[PDB]
């Protein structure tokens, strides 16, 4: 515990003193109420690198972007939806250009007079272009930017005159960059856009035929398929989900949401919002579920079937005998190469304690980890999960996370793409936790053994070995 | 299921029969999907003339661009100075998104900071901002320099760069000798070429502006080259070599070849390289300034004119061989060096390979996008090679520049089929390649989708991509090629002979139906 | 039962003053008036409040952080006969973005329910120019209900109520705001009620009361007072309160007719 | 060349005191210019003697950006050889007048417009500074004279303190200094009492003072400035007058603004 403090003093003594007393307050040695110990959800320091993005991220590239059937249009300057064209592998099924529309990017493309005499009269004629090129689209979504949010467009107005006109839900959505410290503000804006917008459409209507087996999947937004491999073990034990939120969703999902039995979040930090609305409102009750590594996903499938009849939990022991073969041959191939290892992760809100269980399934230890954006009750779940004497970051900085790395000295890093190629170049295996570096799916039986192949090629790679010249 | 023997990515696992089930029965059950029929009139509607016609009346309306924002050629143009941070004053995720675009294209490691405002720093100012920011940075990552870039909400609130610098050094945040140029780049206007070229316009600015009174032209007998946006690292390393054996001294102002492209021994070095402060300020002191890209450097080329009295040459990008040729010649006559024998070999050996290729690459027909200066430059060389560039599509061109490419065509009688077009995006194109088809695109990554498209109308109508431009994303290394000289002309040459031959041989692959034409002998 | 109303006009016109002068004389017959002002100068609140204004929803956001953190209690200050006032404030002339602090504060306004309590009147006082599309925020859907321009003799005065008629028009469109009338607030001009009764007939609006210019205003606004607060018995206290029954009693609600201001001079060198 | 900028509070008499004050320097033998910024343009409506309908913002806007902005077609002459170029922006309650401000000095500066033979440039921005772009005038390079134009209303001298604090961070940063407290009238109390005063307290001096004067509105009426209406009158020698100070004024202290504790006195004060 000592050398953790220590290390974070002398990291700590390079920066000037109100940062200094500012970054003290995000660092902790974790001791199995977070607020006793560390502080997030607050402003960044100005000038050190933060990884964190903005409210558009949050919303546009997070919770509205996965949804298939809508366009979704980037309001403002042109840079926000091309940085974010595809960057994210929210994975659906569709015709792209007809019926699905992820991978495209729409936007009003500002200039200079639209900034000075305003673009609400641009916005009601792109979406009429809008309408008239892309007849299938189901929505509009209008995420704003940052100029939106300083000169005071009112999309609000457009948006539901332009829906009363040709019958479309347009969904205003006031997601400005500069609102909000990082993605979180995102994450809740765009939820309580679908609570205003969407969830409630089909309030009144009683054509749906509800069975006592209704789930509802919140919060998987399918990066390489992940909802997909969860989606079927759910199916495999009886249960029928009806709405994924919001990877390969559908308005139409989210519309029929409420009809559900129980609601399975698995992102808590973007998605918790929308949870409690539903059960303060349609009183459908939700809990936390986590598929990552096998003894995590049996506990969840568990907990899952314990909330219904006697028929699906016998299913559920099915399903887990099923899949006990897979994921032991998956454990006695690659555990061998992997176990002692230690690993430092840097993610979104999460992540970092959610794959805890499948690195500790493969005999691999977690040192360091912790979040960019997340909340205190985020640190309050991970707290019991980190081991003693082991280290927490709240929006660490490039130069912390180096230091931390150059002295802690892990075998693997996984984290983003901001420092993939800093930790590549000092010799440590790094693992994209983003994008799964490309591949995936890591949710469920079948994923556990991508994540078991992936840790193993990405660690024992006959590359780390040649960083010194014979010479020097 | 899987196999501890072959495991399965996404593809092809998502292929297997009860993956299909499940996606069969959620879209039967709740997605309310269209029928298939009506999703296959929908898109061979959206490939006809008709669709076109509704797609090019679009004024309000932009899908799929083919341009970023200014802070991006900003942070680029910073990043070519020694020990230099580029800092954009302004909210933190444009940062990410710059940082996560470049790390993207280039595969390294890119530094860039924010000073993070919110909305109190929107409704009160970012001078506070400034301030922290800039003693942060500079205790922190100790840079020599700090350029200073904007994002949009700085722009559109008014935040004054050179007073909130001023009272930063005033009041003791950071030492008043310590050099912070700075450049507004609003980005809603112009694209990342134009951020690019007023950061530069920023930097020179600063550091000759105010002590011009000791420079003299041609003292230092040296040439600057303004290499502008360049994201191909060839680029600068074959001007560099090509100087050096011309024996011409030279200032290669913001290279940032070095930061970008580091080695991989066990350290993690920020800075690498790049153009150094005195040679910024002794900048005026040169024979003259080359621009190798002029369309997007237009400022610096007033500052360099009406400033430092330097006659910039009207030279065009040295791209192909015509081009090169008057670059070269340009130079010689600048620096009085004559042009050495190991270029002449050098461009005899491309005119080699044009005779060897000319027979496959005359007559085919290429759409083709990206900046100005590398989109006229690509309609040049193809002209060279009898090609038939058909669609030019810049979406950040301006008027002047069509009107030289419309010359550069009609100068030809291979442009004679070809349309520019500026102002327009990515979907006008994926139009344009439906229904005038051309053989091949020759585009950034963003184009594989078009490609995709047309792959989905029939294999008949599928148009091949080739990747020259930025960002490329799905392939490796492809940056460190080269576009400008004679060698890169040669890469770009092979690139283009080795695709027409590829796509060729993957048409007569066919047994017993198009094999007569699998020629082992091309 | 709560009527909104936004007070907008030429600068320099008298707005905040009136403003401040009739939710006394509301006060004084009889029902709660909320007062917000859209001021970066956070001078919207003084006769009725005293002090200086103080607290501003935009300085204790800056001060806890973000907007989200901080409490409706710390901003919302009851004055003068229950007239409960809320200032948006913003920052020092030439920096910042007030017209975000205005977004801003009225966001945070209604997600907190300043409005929606048991009020009888909400009355809005916009800054002078209304450069951008914040400054109109009282004016969009859900907001104010009827609109008070100030004007007065000379040109500027009409000008600006003429440009200010012409941005409401979009509005009044786009939702349910209406123009209830013209205030005219004297300066010391000659003609200039016929000027302004001449000017509302032409914007299809009425002169809903005439203000004279007299110097008790001047001397309760030194002592940080209204007139019906400093001395109810003086001339010039009376036709606040007249005015007060007539915007009680108002009825013509209407959709502005903005005149090609070559009418405007023409009516001018008419009237 | 003098670029001064005319500032203060909102409908105090700022482009009437202007355009007055540049006129009587005309036909006195210099030559100005005058720059406003404000959307609703009419700061030049005395000296062109019509209202423009030609500003910069929409010109831009209907050729496309200011690159193709020529610019001969936003100038022109007026009474005395004055030139006018009024800028413009939205109409009120859209979009961002401020964004039009930046656009409009940088256009001037670019397009060679300061590099002329007059001798002072008169930007003349309106009473409500809510933004930075608003503060162009006072950037470096720019104007160098601040003239705040307020009355001895108690209000407009608040909004005089408030824009002293505004410019304190500009002329810290740079070289623009307060040239002087120009003095409008209500006909109050006041007219020394808290003019001369709240100058004293702000470090200035008060130059030269202009009473109500009831020829000014009838000579708006005319769209006219005094001198060119009534060109005999006491409001046009008081117009030679105050143009007399502008071209002798030497005191251009940095401003100190008091506080607000300092004003709340200084009105019982007198
Ligand atoms: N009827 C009146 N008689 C005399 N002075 C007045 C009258 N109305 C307003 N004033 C004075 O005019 C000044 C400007 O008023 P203000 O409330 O600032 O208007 P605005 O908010 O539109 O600028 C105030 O300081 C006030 O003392
Ligand atoms: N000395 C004066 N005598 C009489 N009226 C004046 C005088 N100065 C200004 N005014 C009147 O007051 C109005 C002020 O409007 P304006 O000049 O636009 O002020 P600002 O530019 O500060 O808004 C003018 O229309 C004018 O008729
Ligand atoms: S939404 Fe969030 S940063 Fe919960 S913004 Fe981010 S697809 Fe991360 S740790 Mo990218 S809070 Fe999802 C996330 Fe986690 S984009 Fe993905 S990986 S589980
Ligand atoms: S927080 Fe404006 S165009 Fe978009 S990249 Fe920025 S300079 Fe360029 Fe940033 S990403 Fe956007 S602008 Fe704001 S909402 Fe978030
Ligand atoms: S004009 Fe309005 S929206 Fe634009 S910067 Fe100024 S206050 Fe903000
Ligand atoms: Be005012
Ligand atoms: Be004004
Ligand atoms: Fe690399
Ligand atoms: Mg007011
Ligand atoms: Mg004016």
């Amino acid at each position: 515990r000592e050398e953790v403090e220590s290390l974070i003093q002398e990291v700590l003594e390079v920066y000037p003193e109100k940062a200094r007393k500012d970054r003290n307050k995000h660092l902790a040695v974790n001791d199995p109420q977070s607020k006793k110990c560390i502080i997030s959800n607050k402003k960044s320091q100005p000038g050190l690198m933060t990884i964190r993005g903005c409210a558009y991220a949050g919303s546009k590239g997070v919770v509205w972007g996965p949804i298939k059937d809508m366009i979704h249009i980037s309001h403002g300057p042109v840079g926000c939806g091309q940085y974010s064209r595809a960057g994210r592998r929210n994975y659906y099924i569709g015709t792209t250009g007809v019926n699905a529309f992820v991978t495209m990017n729409f936007t009003s493309d500002f200039q200079e007079k639209d900034i000075v005499f305003g673009g609400d009269k641009k916005l009601a004629k792109l979406i009429d272009e809008v309408e008239t090129l892309f007849p299938l689209n189901k929505g509009i979504s209008v995420q704003s930017e940052c100029p939106i949010g300083l000169i005071g467009d009112d999309i609000e107005s457009v948006s539901k005159v332009k829906g009363a006109e040709l019958s479309k839900t347009i969904v205003p959505v006031r997601c400005e960059g500069f609102r909000g410290v990082s993605q979180s503000l995102g994450h809740h804006i765009a939820n309580d856009a679908v609570r205003d917008w969407v969830l409630g459409k089909r309030d009144e209507d009683t054509t749906f035929a509800s069975t006592p087996y209704d789930v509802a999947i919140i919060g998987d937004y399918n990066i390489g398929g992940d909802a997909w491999s969860s989606r079927i073990l759910l199916e495999e034990m009886g249960l029928r989900c009806v709405a994924q939120w919001s990877g390969d969703g559908s308005i139409s999902e989210i519309e029929l949401t409420p009809k559900v039995k129980l609601n399975l979040v698995h992102c808590y930090r973007s998605m918790n919002y929308i949870s409690r609305h539903m059960e303060e409102k349609y009183g459908i009750p939700w809990m936390e579920y986590n598929f990552f590594g096998p003894t995590k996903t049996i506990e969840s499938l568990r907990a899952i079937a314990a909330k219904f009849d006697e028929s699906i939990q016998k299913k559920c022991e099915e399903v887990i005998a099923k899949y006990k073969p897979e994921w032991e041959a998956v454990v006695a191939k690659y555990r061998p190469r992997l176990e002692g290892k230690r690993v430092m992760l840097y993610i979104g809100g999460l992540r970092p304690r959610h794959v805890i269980g499948a690195y500790e399934d493969l005999g691999m230890e977690v040192v360091g980890t912790g979040y960019e954006f997340a909340h205190n009750d985020d640190y309050d779940r991970t707290m019991k999960e980190m081991g003693d004497s082991t280290l927490l970051y709240d929006d660490v900085t490039g130069y912390e996370f180096e230091e931390f790395v150059k002295r802690i000295k892990p075998d693997l890093i996984g984290s983003g793409i901001k420092e993939k190629f800093i930790f590549q170049k000092m010799g440590i295996p790094f693992r994209e936790m983003h994008s799964w570096d490309y591949s995936g799916p890591y949710h469920g039986f079948d994923g556990f053994a991508i994540f078991a192949r992936d840790m193993d090629m990405t660690l024992n790679n006959p590359c780390w070995k040649k960083l010194q010249a014979p010479w020097e | 299921s899987q196999q501890v023997d072959k495991i399965k990515a996404s593809y092809p696992l998502f292929l297997d029969q009860d993956y299909k089930d499940m996606l069969a029965k959620k879209r039967d059950g709740f997605e309310e999907k269209y029928p298939q029929d009506k999703i296959d009139e929908v898109f061979q509607w959206t490939t006809t003339k008709e669709y076109q016609e509704l797609n090019f009346q679009r004024e309000a309306l932009t899908v799929n661009p083919a341009k970023a924002c200014q802070p991006l050629g900003a942070v680029l143009c910073a990043l070519g100075f020694e020990k230099t941070m580029p800092y954009v004053h302004g909210s933190q995720g444009c940062v990410a998104y710059f940082r996560s675009y470049f790390n993207r294209h280039f595969r390294e490691p890119v530094s860039c900071v924010s000073d993070s405002m919110t909305e109190d720093a929107a409704v009160f100012g970012g001078q506070q901002n400034m301030k922290d920011g800039l003693q942060n940075c500079k205790a922190t990552y100790k840079p020599d320099m700090i350029a200073v870039s904007t994002t949009c909400m700085a722009e559109v609130i008014g935040d004054d760069l050179n007073a909130f610098i001023n009272n930063s050094k005033k009041e003791g945040f950071i030492p008043d000798e310590f050099p912070v140029p700075f450049a507004h780049t609003p980005s809603f206007v112009g694209s990342h070429v134009t951020g690019w070229d007023n950061m530069f316009e920023g930097i020179a600015r600063y550091f000759t502006l105010k002590s011009m009174d000791d420079k003299v032209v041609g003292s230092n007998k040296k040439i600057n080259i303004v290499p502008g946006f360049e994201t191909y690292l060839g680029n600068f390393r074959v001007i560099k070599r090509m100087l050096s054996e011309m024996g011409v001294g030279y200032s290669l102002l913001s290279d940032p070849e070095e930061v970008l492209d580091t080695p991989a021994d066990g350290q993690f070095r920020m800075y690498a390289g790049g153009t150094t402060q005195e040679e910024m300020k002794d900048a005026p002191n040169a024979l003259n300034t080359v621009l190798l890209q002029p369309w997007h450097l237009e400022k610096t080329k007033k500052f360099v004119e009406g400033t430092w009295k330097h006659e910039v040459p009207k030279l065009n990008i040295p791209m192909g061989l015509d081009w090169t040729d008057e670059f070269l010649m340009k130079v010689s006559e600048i620096s009085g060096q004559p042009i050495p024998a190991s270029l002449t070999k050098e461009r005899g050996r491309l005119v080699d390979m044009m005779t060897d290729s000319h027979t496959w690459l005359h007559g085919k027909r290429f759409a083709l996008w990206g900046d100005p200066d590398f989109v006229m430059g690509l309609v040049k060389f193809l002209l060279e090679l009898g090609c038939e560039p058909v669609h030019i599509l810049c979406h950040n061109g301006n008027k002047r520049w069509k009107k030289a490419v419309d010359a550069i065509l009609a100068a030809s009688p291979y442009g004679k089929n070809a349309t520019v077009y500026i102002g327009k995006d990515l979907w006008h194109l994926r139009s344009l390649v439906f229904t005038d088809k051309p053989d091949f695109m020759i585009g950034n990554s963003y184009g594989k989708f078009i490609q995709r498209d047309t792959l989905h109308k029939g294999k008949e109508f599928e148009v091949p991509l080739i990747r020259i431009g930025f960002p490329i994303f799905d392939r490796h290394h492809l940056h460190r090629s080269t576009t400008l000289g004679y060698e890169g002309a040669m890469q770009i040459l092979t690139t283009l002979v080795n695709s027409i031959l590829e796509r060729l041989d993957e048409e007569t692959r066919g047994m017993q139906a198009t094999d007569y034409n699998h020629d082992l002998v091309r | 039962a709560m009527r909104q109303c936004a007070i907008y006009g030429k600068g320099g016109i008298g707005k905040s003053t009136t403003t401040q002068n009739l939710v006394a004389a509301l006060a004084e017959m009889g029902k709660k008036v909320m007062i917000v002002g859209c001021d970066p100068k956070a001078d919207s609140t003084r006769l009725i409040l005293h002090s200086k204004a103080q607290n501003t929803i935009m300085e204790m956001a800056a001060e806890a952080g973000t907007v989200e953190d901080l409490e409706l209690e710390d901003v919302l200050k009851a004055g003068y006969g229950g007239v409960k006032c809320v200032e948006s404030g913003g920052p020092e002339p030439g920096v910042g973005c007030a017209g975000r602090g205005v977004i801003t504060a009225i966001n945070f306004l209604e997600e907190e329910g300043a409005y929606e309590d048991d009020l009888d009147f909400v009355f809005y006082d916009v800054l002078g120019d209304v450069v951008c599309g914040g400054f109109a925020m009282p004016i969009r859907e859900n907001k104010a209900q009827e609109i008070y321009i100030v004007c007065s003799g000379e040109m500027m005065a009409m000008y600006a109520a003429n440009n200010i008629s012409k941005g409401i028009v979009k509005y009044a469109n786009s939702g349910s705001v209406r123009l209830g009338g013209l205030i005219c607030n004297s300066r010391n001009t000659d003609r200039e009620d016929e000027l302004i009764i001449a000017l509302a007939n032409k914007l299809g609006t009425q002169m809903i009361h005439f203000v004279p210019r007299d110097n008790v205003v001047q001397r309760a606004e030194i002592r940080r007072m209204t007139v019906i607060e400093y001395d109810p018995k003086a001339k010039q206290a009376d036709e606040y309160r007249a005015l007060a029954r007539k915007v009680v009693d108002n009825k013509l609600l209407v959709i502005p007719n903005p005149i090609t201001m070559d009418e405007l001079e023409e009516l001018l060198m008419e009237f």
